[PDB]
């Protein structure tokens, strides 16, 4: 959100080939494609991958799908510093897949997990609490919801690093396997369409609190940074440790329910 | 003869315990809808046409663009395990069929729905609605088996943006196709009064963070009742014929009214 998200080439640059959005109605109907041009020109017939992550200001809203008809596609987040997040969200103007797969990077880049993957069927991606959950995803209709913290995680969150690692990241990922796109009246003319290859993607915005270890009350379009000026004394930029005038106390983090 | 579904949120006004602009408030929301140049702009109750008011919720709502309302925001410090109860004072028993409540901001995370039996009695929820409803709510999510069970298939802030929720109450329930031959669920579905319980929004510990914007932004925004419904009365009238003392109650037979 409000920072660059690099990913592979944008669409039709590797074939000057026609592309249409096989939106929906309201009654759950498909209407008639609204064939465009993709190219890389001008904005309007230009749409890098930083459309979705920009100021979206204006009435009409950013559109954005994979590189060319490619099954691996992946989007990267890169980081000028740490971040932190709340839970997960999926928007997904494509019909839903069941193979999703939510993934967590520790520091720049250099770990990998599978973090979270819900769906009917999980085994796509490849307790049943948080490694996958069915009755979750849906092949249709077209145009996921989970979160990050357990059910225990709720009360009694303190600060720390003890739990700093669950919520703070460096780079962020996600993988779509399965592809398809949900029915239309593609038969509207006499001659079918041609070219429907897309991915509608909405956009991205996981919403990440300015990390300062819940003490800052103001850390340095405006974009969130990630150096705080901590209170209660406390210097660095995770504000990790106190100043030494009173640090012999035995402390932990400023948990919010009373910031001991 | 037959009984004619009309929409209950028509020419009918919410009682709501709390409404923005009473107090000078500025508060910011997702540019989704509101598409401001900053995404900032301060809301009030002053200006005739800006008003958030009761009969706002329930009108004709225009599908192009349905008058908003918001309600009070966290820096009223509304996170209680009561809050904010918007309630409806319809006039008659409707049997509301379907219930859509358009989110003018965002799905809350945590909210539920309340309904009166009888007037100025108490409140018999339909169904909670949260995703993590075992804390709050300290019931089982996913509900299924009669009884107000949770949900998290739309708990969470998925649209950002003109949420929807479809609060189908003849719909994903054990008793969703035996309506006409279901009394528990007849009684059940005709409430004397609607009142959406938005009890409680599950804060993320942004509090600590203290952020004027964001406590200004985790509040609650019904875009509109997107609510139907009609007199329970045999459809003695395909529209109650309001009666002389200017108000709803349905037409009859055997001599009644
Ligand atoms: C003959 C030719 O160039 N075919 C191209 C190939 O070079 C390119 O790698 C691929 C996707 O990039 O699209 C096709
Ligand atoms: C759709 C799917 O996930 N199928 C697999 C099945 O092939 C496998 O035999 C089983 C393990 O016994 O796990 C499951
Ligand atoms: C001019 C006029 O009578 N307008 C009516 C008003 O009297 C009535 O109260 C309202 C619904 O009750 O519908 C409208
Ligand atoms: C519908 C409604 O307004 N309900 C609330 C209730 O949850 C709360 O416990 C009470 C406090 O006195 O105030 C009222
Ligand atoms: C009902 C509820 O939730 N809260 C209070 C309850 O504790 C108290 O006993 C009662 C009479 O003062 O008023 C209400």
């Amino acid at each position: 959100l409000g920072r660059k998200l690099r990913a592979d080439t944008m669409c039709g640059q590797n074939a000057t080939e026609l592309f249409c959005f096989y939106s929906e109605n309201a009654d759950l109907t498909c209407r008639q494609p609204k064939c465009d041009k993709c190219n890389a020109a001008h904005s309007h017939l230009a749409h890098p991958p930083s459309a979705m992550a920009d100021s979206s200001f204006r009435f009409p809203r950013t559109w954005w799908q994979s590189a060319e008809d490619v099954h691996r596609e992946k989007i990267q987040l890169d980081l000028e510093a740490e971040f932190y997040f709340t839970h997960l969200i999926m928007v997904f103007k494509s019909p839903r897949p069941a193979a999703m797969v939510l993934d967590r990077s520790q520091d720049f880049g250099k770990t990998w997990k599978p973090y979270k993957y819900f769906a009917t069927n999980c085994s796509a991606t490849f307790k049943k609490g948080a490694i996958c959950t069915s009755r979750y995803s849906n092949p249709f209709p077209c145009t996921v919801i989970f979160r990050a913290l357990s059910p225990p995680y709720d009360i009694e969150n303190p600060y720390s690093a003890k739990v700093q690692e669950q919520l703070k990241i460096t780079n962020l990922r996600v993988r779509l396997l399965k592809r398809q796109s949900c029915p239309c009246q593609i038969n509207d003319l006499n001659a079918k369409p041609h070219h429907f290859m897309h991915y509608a993607v909405y956009d991205f915005i996981v919403k990440g609190s300015c990390f300062c270890n819940g003490h800052a009350d103001q850390c340095l379009f405006h974009v969130v940074h990630g150096r705080c000026m901590c209170k209660h004394n406390t210097a660095g930029s995770h504000c990790q440790h106190c100043a030494p005038l009173y640090n012999d106390r035995p402390w932990e983090a400023a948990d919010g329910r009373t910031g001991a | 003869c037959m009984p004619e579904f009309v929409n209950a949120a028509f020419n009918v006004t919410v009682v709501a315990t709390n409404t923005c602009g009473t107090p000078p408030e500025e508060y910011c929301v997702q540019t989704g809808v509101t598409g401001v140049t900053k995404s900032c702009h301060l809301c009030d109750a002053g200006q005739p046409h800006l008003q958030h008011g009761a009969a706002f919720l329930t009108d004709y709502n225009n599908q192009a663009d349905t008058t908003w309302w918001q309600s009070q925001t966290m820096l009223a410090g509304v996170q209680y395990p009561s809050s904010i109860n918007l309630t409806l004072h319809l006039g008659k028993a409707f049997d509301i069929t379907y219930v859509r409540l358009k989110f003018h901001t965002s799905r809350p995370e945590s909210f539920a729905i309340y309904k009166r039996t009888w007037e100025d009695g108490p409140w018999i929820p339909y169904q909670y609605y949260s995703g993590s409803c075992e804390n709050t709510y300290s019931k089982a999510n996913r509900g299924f088996i009669q009884q107000a069970l949770c949900t998290d298939e739309f708990s969470d802030i998925s649209p950002l943006t003109g949420g929807n929720v479809a609060f189908s109450t003849l719909e994903g329930r054990p008793s969703a196709y035996n309506f006409d031959n279901s009394p528990v669920l007849q009684e059940w579905v005709t409430a004397t009064d609607i009142s959406v319980t938005l009890n409680r929004l599950n804060t993320f510990g942004d509090e600590v963070f203290n952020r004027p914007k964001v406590l200004k932004s985790y509040y609650y925004a019904i875009s509109d009742f997107a609510v139907g419904g009609r007199c329970k009365c045999n459809g003695h009238a395909s529209e109650c014929m309001k009666n002389e003392f200017d108000k709803l109650v349905c037409n009859c037979k055997h001599n009644t009214y």
